[PDB]
């Protein structure tokens, strides 16, 4: 009967001393937004062997 | 000395071991150790077959 | 049992080849010609048509063989011309079925020298049809055009 | 002799960095994920080379820490080379409730599988429902639309805690999940029966927690 | 084991910092003397080190280094906004020949603001701020704010260096070429850059 009182009172009265934990939050790797793929179209022609 | 005790008090693992008295905690830990050893013995016996 | 065989390889609008078809041999096929003629290019076209995974394809020079280089350029883009391109294989199955696998290749407009691949397969094609003619349209006086 | 690994690096550290598990783990760790006992591969790896990893990461001005419960995590210093961030108060409410749920022997029979509804029911049983509703919307007074909005925010924050490694969803059902020991960090303000103010001061001094 | 030169490279005191930067997406140009020299010296091994993350270490033909993630990247990815590429292509255009005589390499925020407003079409500007907007002062103020914001993002990427004072005047680095057009034999850079901007 040790933690019941210990933890319940903390949740019940949290807003009298609100506190927050710290975490590692390394940056995301920025990349180019992919534009719509634009292929090369040229209607090539030539003499057939 | 007080500092030492204070230091240690935080380091308790979970509820069944929440004896706020470190020295008292020791034995509980060791109890766990023995428990675990028995479970390991049974599991390795199962593994053989 | 009769093992399957590769009948032929076809290239369209590659660097130096407009529309060419090599007929493979049952045992050995040899390519000869002076430096820069285009032999290694033919090899590259074949392997590309076999494994279109663009993450893997990496055509190093024969010199510098075996050196894991991570080169900026994989060396495929330059072997293609502007517009649409093809690379196809004709295969005779052990069941004596004619199947044509291949890929459509196309350069990507933009600073990065990227390439686009779209595989395809054809089954049941009549034995009288040649891939060179199937992939081109006769426009004008013997001045054929390639079709997407 | 020259051109010898020992000149530049301890052999065990190089051996660790060359392992196939390292890139995954590194990536994750940097992202803030906690590592518990269930993900054996990772955990075991951590255990094997603990001191080398600690020494390594030290270069970055970050502590690789081991909680008593057996879970590893990253704590950045003030001079950290890697950014540091803080959790929201709703995340704390859900965190402390998940902690009480883990301890509860009354629900141990579930074999760790809990449902979002049970979590929500426990939370409203303990905290001030109508006063907590203030965080969802400044005009909330017990309306069902607002109650569903609260449930959806809980659903969202719980998903964030999953990315942190604090809870694992079932393989085929997303309405049910399992807890891990990493949740005990939410009890860092009460694990010792002492003056709350002094505890809080100690925590902020250690870099564990910030006020709001 | 591990290659000796790779162990040497990552043992160097400069590595942690550069690692941090690179993972963020920053581009290393010829300006950063020590970092650039370090990469030049240990490229052959750093490329292998980062390949283990399914991320590619590329040296641009102009000379600057940067990382490119694959689809299977181990590093969490993120993507720029449309307005970001618009501004980037504008900066690429400003890397012009008369620039040398016009500004001696040092620009101002107003140059970019006015260039952006003059050269872009109104429809995509509205799409940038909000479709409900129509030629109003508050919309232009919001667009200015967004321009400053994205310019700071680009400064993070290393594209643009702010002169060390509170005022918003800057210089453009060579790495801006990453936004640039494809170059074909004999083509004029101004024309091709404008052609894409259109
Ligand atoms: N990626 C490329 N970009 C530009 N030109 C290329 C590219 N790859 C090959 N070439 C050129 O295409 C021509 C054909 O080269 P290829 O290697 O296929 O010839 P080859 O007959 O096999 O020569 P060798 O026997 O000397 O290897 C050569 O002029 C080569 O310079
Ligand atoms: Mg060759």
């Amino acid at each position: 009967r040790i933690f019941s009182q210990r933890l319940r009172q903390s949740v019940q009265h949290y807003f009298d001393n609100p506190w927050t934990l710290t975490v590692a939050n390394a940056e995301r790797l920025l990349d180019m937004r992919d534009e719509e793929l634009a292929l090369r179209n040229e209607e090539v022609t030539g003499e057939l062997p | 000395f007080i500092a030492v005790y204070q230091h240690l008090r935080e380091r308790i693992r979970q509820d069944i071991i929440r004896t706020d008295d470190p020295v008292d905690a020791i034995e509980q830990m060791e109890i766990e150790l023995a428990r675990l050893t028995e479970e390991l013995t049974a599991r390795e016996q199962k593994l053989a077959i | 049992i009769e093992r399957g065989k590769f009948r032929s390889l076809t290239l369209v609008n590659w660097n130096g080849f407009f529309a060419r078809t090599f007929d493979l041999d049952e045992l050995v096929t040899t390519l000869s010609g002076g430096n820069g003629a285009g032999k290694s290019t033919t090899m590259a076209a074949f392997v590309t048509a076999l494994i279109p995974d663009l993450t893997l394809l990496h055509f190093r020079n024969t010199t510098e063989a075996g050196a894991t280089s991570g080169s900026r350029d994989k060396g495929l883009h330059g072997k293609l011309r502007a517009g649409v391109c093809y690379s196809t294989l004709d295969v005779i199955n052990s069941r004596h079925q004619r199947v044509v696998v291949g890929v459509r290749l196309q350069q990507v407009a933009g600073r990065d020298r990227k390439v686009d691949i779209k595989p395809f397969m054809i089954q049941g094609l009549p034995t009288a049809i040649q891939p060179t003619q199937l992939l081109t349209e006769n426009v004008g006086e013997r001045q054929a055009r390639v079709l997407p | 002799s020259s051109t010898h690994i020992e000149q530049f690096m301890p052999v065990k550290l190089a051996q660790a960095l060359a392992n196939s598990l390292f890139p995954e783990l590194d990536s994750q760790l940097r992202a803030g994920r906690h590592i518990g006992i269930d993900d054996l591969d990772n955990h075991a790896f951590l255990m094997d080379f603990q001191e080398q990893l600690e020494e390594f990461y030290a270069r970055y001005n970050v502590e690789l820490i081991r909680a008593p419960e057996g879970f590893f995590y990253l704590r950045p210093r003030s001079t950290t080379l890697i950014p540091r961030s803080v959790l929201s108060e709703l995340d704390m409410m859900v965190g402390k409730i998940l902690c009480y749920l883990y301890l509860s022997p009354e629900r141990l029979a579930n074999q760790g599988i809990f449902t979002s509804q049970e979590l929500y029911e426990e939370l409203i049983s303990l905290a001030d429902e109508g006063k907590l509703m203030k965080f969802v919307n400044q005009r909330s007074s017990g309306s069902d639309l607002d109650k569903q909005k609260l449930q959806e925010k809980v659903r969202t924050t719980l998903n964030r805690l999953r990315r942190l490694g604090m809870v694992y969803f079932l393989p085929n059902n997303n309405n049910k999940f399992t807890i891990t020991e990493a949740v005990f960090r939410f009890g860092a303000d009460v694990r010792s029966g002492d003056d709350p103010r002094e505890i809080q001061l100690r925590m902020i001094r250690d870099g564990e927690a910030m006020p709001v």
